[PDB]
């Protein structure tokens, strides 16, 4: 109809259709000297030619512990096949996914694997709390 | 946890316009609003940076909202100059806690928006080159972005299917070069920019250069 001017939304939901947590716990097991992932499949609700989207993060997301800091233990976070750096990552729409809705902003539906690492490979863990947060930035590109 | 609209904004003749944040949470919120300017954008030497809120050229009023669950809000935006050229901003909008109402990692996801501060008169031009090693160089000369869909390197000087339609979907900002990553010995190129509405249509050719 008559603009409705502006045409570009990013809402990143579950697949469920549900929302994300404010935090998220791992459950801290040996399991043969690994550590589990906190999988989430996600939905991203744009309009169509969402497709340029881009995804950074603030920093660098650690484990944060003020009365220790001494040892951080790294954190590794894939969406769509990719790790996610503080530099900004290209992605296509990543939906797999085109479909239409003049009514809607078909999904993109795949996982986001929050997968926590290790400073070196094949590691020991140490003893401690980790608090911490992890930002995540969502925008388009330039 | 919230959603805001919209993430692109133009801005021009000095009129204000709005990003409204919604929230889909049950428990109040606390946003706090900041932008960056983007500085040497489109390019591979493009970065991000903190400026100040009135003399930064972008106005947001307000930069400090208390969400309640499942209220929405608006937030102001315009320019504080009208610019020579364009310059391009990004909005990031972030729950802050003060509260919002092994360890915990509390996700914080973030949505910046996109905005283009426009100049009063929008024009585009674009200028041919060859590099060293003599690939062809596209020069913006424009006070706008250019934004290039298509890159027609025809044999000819006419439009015959035999030319190359290289893909390239780049915006190419003033005062900014683009290689094409041709250095072939084609004659005339003819370039494909985007609309959909209002916004004229144009469309333009430009003579290579000899390597
Ligand atoms: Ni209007
Ligand atoms: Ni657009």
């Amino acid at each position: 109809m008559v603009h409705h001017h502006h045409h570009h939304v990013i809402d990143l939901l579950q697949a469920d259709g549900n929302a994300l947590p404010s935090a998220v716990k791992l459950a801290y097991s040996p399991a043969s000297k690994t550590f589990e992932s906190y999988r989430v499949m996600t939905q991203v609700h744009t309009n169509a030619d969402a497709k340029k989207v881009i995804v950074k993060l603030a920093d660098t997301p650690q484990a944060t512990d003020v009365l220790n800091s001494t040892v951080q233990m790294p954190i590794s976070v894939s969406w769509g096949g990719q790790v996610l750096s503080t530099t900004a990552k290209e992605f296509e729409a990543a939906a797999l996914g085109y479909s239409a809705s003049g009514v809607n902003g078909v999904s993109s539906s795949q996982e986001l694997v929050i997968s926590a690492a290790p400073k070196t490979a094949g590691t020991a863990p140490t003893a401690g709390n980790y608090s911490g947060v992890v930002s995540l930035v969502m925008t388009l590109g330039s | 946890n919230f959603m805001i609209y919209p993430i692109s904004k133009d801005l021009k003749n000095g009129n204000s316009e709005l990003v409204r944040v919604y929230s889909k949470s049950k428990e109040i919120q606390y946003i706090k609003i900041y932008t960056k300017k983007i500085i040497n954008p489109g390019t591979t030497e493009e970065y991000e940076v903190d400026i100040p809120n009135w003399d930064g050229g972008l106005v947001v009023t307000p930069q400090k909202v208390i969400l309640p669950a499942g209220a929405s809000k608006s937030i102001r935006l315009t320019q504080f100059k009208i610019p020579k050229k364009e310059e391009v901003y990004r909005v990031y909008f972030e729950a802050v806690k003060p509260d919002s109402k092994t360890i915990e990692l509390s996700v914080n996801i973030i949505y910046a928006a996109l905005i283009r501060s426009l100049p009063s008169e929008q024009n585009i031009s674009l200028n041919i080159s060859r590099n060293a090693k003599k690939n062809i160089i596209i020069y913006n000369n424009g006070n706008v972005r250019a934004g290039v869909k298509d890159i027609y390197f025809c044999k000819s000087s006419n439009i015959d299917d035999n030319c190359v339609k290289k893909a390239y979907n780049k915006n190419i900002y003033p005062e900014k070069s683009f290689d094409t990553l041709v250095n072939n010995n084609f004659s005339y190129v003819f370039i494909k920019l985007n609309h959909e509405g209002i916004e004229k249509e144009q469309g333009l050719i430009q003579l290579k250069v000899p390597a």
